[PDB]
């Protein structure tokens, strides 16, 4: 899971 | 016409909030290009890269998302989400390499 803003 | 880097960033954020990752990448890349050519602006490259990396990941372009994450970390080594993203991408890459070395 890559997190974004 | 002429949009400022901040204009592009704001448009990028509208696209991002609509889950339009195609237009997020276009606007954010334009903002980054204008910053890289030395436009004076209150937006920072790190926030632009944060949205851009996420948008590119959504598009399935993992190599580009990794590159953008590394670029972000060069500018802000302590960024929490980018550090998390990097460890994820490195895990995936380590898995792929492990696979190649057994086959
Ligand atoms: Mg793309």
């Amino acid at each position: 899971g890559p997190a974004g803003p | 016409s002429f949009l400022t880097a901040e204009d592009c960033f704001e448009l990028g954020k509208v696209a991002y909030t609509e889950a339009d990752y195609y237009h997020t990448e276009l606007w954010m890349e334009q903002a980054l290009r204008q910053l890289d050519e030395g436009e004076i602006s209150t937006i920072d490259k790190v926030s632009v890269l944060d949205y851009l990396s996420y948008a590119v990941y959504q598009q399935g372009d993992l190599d580009k998302a990794l590159l953008l994450t590394k670029k972000l970390l060069e500018l802000d080594p302590e960024h929490q989400r980018a550090n998390g993203n990097l460890k994820y991408f490195e895990y995936i890459m380590a898995k792929e390499l492990e696979h190649h070395h057994h086959h």
